[PDB]
């Protein structure tokens, strides 16, 4: 029942998930910070959005609410947190739910 | 900092590894676990202890896919969709029939200069060749014949992983890609992974967590002269800026001298 | 043309293949056979037929390696030395320790053009990208960087094999991977290959060597609006040959006053 999937993450694992998603005929959204402008992973998803104009280092992948922003704006049915950022964040998990975005994980 | 992972374990006994995997289903059965999840343990002989639990996929899932043929990640996405893991969408073989076929190893190629205490190096990547071939799995990360890696993130060019009927086959075969690899522009950690890969204490399969600290002969002498790079550099200099002595014209045409022998 | 190879056989019952093996093994140990060898049968109902022997490797040996986890070409070499099968070196399991875990498919990526009679295409490769990740195996052929492929040899650019526990899953893996490839400067057979993968009647498993001939719609191939390529052609064209009514000046977008919104 998942048509469209976003990955709150970067690098190999976003790529890994995107390939997995394609296998399943599910569209994919990626997200990138500024300095991830020219990351591989941003280019491997059906769709790609900047996470906010103003965010710097990792802070850009840890912003619960702005990622959800992108998630809502793009009609996403599920988020895969991947590993290493919000993969293990209760807030993120909880807020996903409230908004009808399936958190992939426990 | 996890440097290299093996699937499944080695030398570690077959009952022992049984009671550990038992114990894993115990904790997770008991608390009704859902999705992908790593149960951590610590093995002291015929004796283990709980450590923690990672409640999501791992870097080293690769490994477990290759020795059981289950796509973990695709499964995650079907679980979260509602899939029965024994319905037609996942095709989970019942627990009794799930097997390992041989041994797989993963190592993440990063830009950590082992000549500088594994400081992440950055910049453009201006030469990039991976490998391929027999039971060699590649998961690209930041790395491509194009562009650049920034200080902000976990440096990881490539996840590289290998697979064979015997551990020692997989170790050779992992070594053999690490060398085919050809990254230029940013220094990397391959040279150190090679020495890990080719350590006697590795194959024997009885390696401790202190494996590394008690082996100084892993951080080892060879910077590598840029053999053909220095050559392209000479050629490129002469071509653009002439050779100091010599009518700076184009390369004259030359009668081909057959060379007697 | 052997076009797509699968291992093992979806369409055969257990006891058939068991006999199909037994027969082959009957031949080979009856005449002393040594090294890699292939025995071919034609199959109609519950009756094999012996057709030929191939006294070496074949292109699609990789598919067997993927499901047995035994490196065929490696062993070939070990055998030539004098090593034994079940010794330290080859570490071959005994006949009843050998199995399939999962199913694999092999596709050979050629410059054979489907729209034009499967006639090998010639020239320089202007874009080359491949695959990787779960279940994908790649064996380099002629393709890279900027090879010219010539009309002199069998055009084989990449050997692409995929591997999962379900056969369907291996198929939908193949189609992911095929759809990822970019080969540019030559035509390829990718779309035809996509078009066999997608087919219910190949997913069904029940298919005969009459397949391709009695499925005409395999050849139904739309080229999609490859934006990217076209846009580079346009920019290239204007950059070099300028625009009609428009004089060659230094290119504007020359106020950093961006745009109210
Ligand atoms: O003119 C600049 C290009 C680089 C020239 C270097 C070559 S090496 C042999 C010859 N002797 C020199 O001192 N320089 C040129
Ligand atoms: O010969 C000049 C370069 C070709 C430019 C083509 C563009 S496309 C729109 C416009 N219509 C034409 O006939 N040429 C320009």
């Amino acid at each position: 029942q998942i048509k469209k999937l976003l990955v709150a993450n970067r690098g190999e694992i976003a790529i890994r998930i995107f390939r997995a998603a394609a296998e399943l005929d599910i569209s994919t959204v990626a997200i990138y910070s500024n300095e991830d402008k020219s990351s591989l992973h941003r280019y491997k998803a059906d769709e790609s959005y900047l996470v906010g104009s103003d965010l710097g280092p990792a802070e850009s992948y840890l912003n619960i609410e702005r990622i959800i922003d992108v998630a809502k704006q793009a009609n996403v049915d599920a988020i895969h947190p991947g590993y290493g950022f919000l993969s293990e964040n209760e807030q993120f998990a909880r807020r996903c739910a409230e908004e009808g975005i399936k958190f992939i994980g426990p | 900092q996890k440097v290299v992972e093996v699937a499944p374990s080695v030398g570690l006994s077959p009952t022992l590894r049984q009671r550990i995997c038992d114990a894993a289903i115990q904790l997770m059965e008991n608390i009704k676990y859902v999705n992908a999840g790593t149960v951590e343990f610590l093995v002291s002989g015929d004796e283990f202890f709980f450590i923690e639990v990672n409640p999501r996929v791992q870097v080293e899932h690769t490994i477990t896919e290759m020795v059981t043929g289950i796509d973990i990640v695709k499964t995650q996405i079907l679980v979260a969709a509602g899939a029965d893991l024994f319905g037609e969408e996942i095709n989970m073989p019942q627990q009794k029939d799930i097997t390992t076929l041989g041994y797989a190893i993963q190592c993440r190629i990063t830009t950590e200069d082992p000549l500088n205490d594994f400081m992440p190096d950055t910049g453009t990547i201006i030469a990039y060749r991976s490998s391929g071939g027999a039971g060699v799995r590649l998961d690209a990360g930041d790395g491509f014949q194009g562009a650049e890696i920034s200080p902000y993130y976990d440096s990881l060019l490539v996840k590289l992983s290998t697979h064979a009927i015997s551990f020692k086959q997989a170790e050779e075969k992992m070594v053999r890609s690490l060398r085919e690899m050809r990254i230029r522009g940013v220094k990397t950690n391959i040279p150190f992974l090679i020495n890990v890969m080719k350590n006697k204490k590795f194959t024997s399969g009885d390696y401790t967590t202190k494996f590394i600290e008690e082996t100084p002969e892993l951080f080892d002498i060879q910077p590598s002269l840029d053999r053909g790079t220095k050559t392209l550099e000479y050629i490129g200099n002469v071509t653009i800026n002439g050779f100091p002595n010599v009518e700076k014209r184009p390369k004259p045409d030359y009668e081909l001298a057959s060379i007697p022998t």
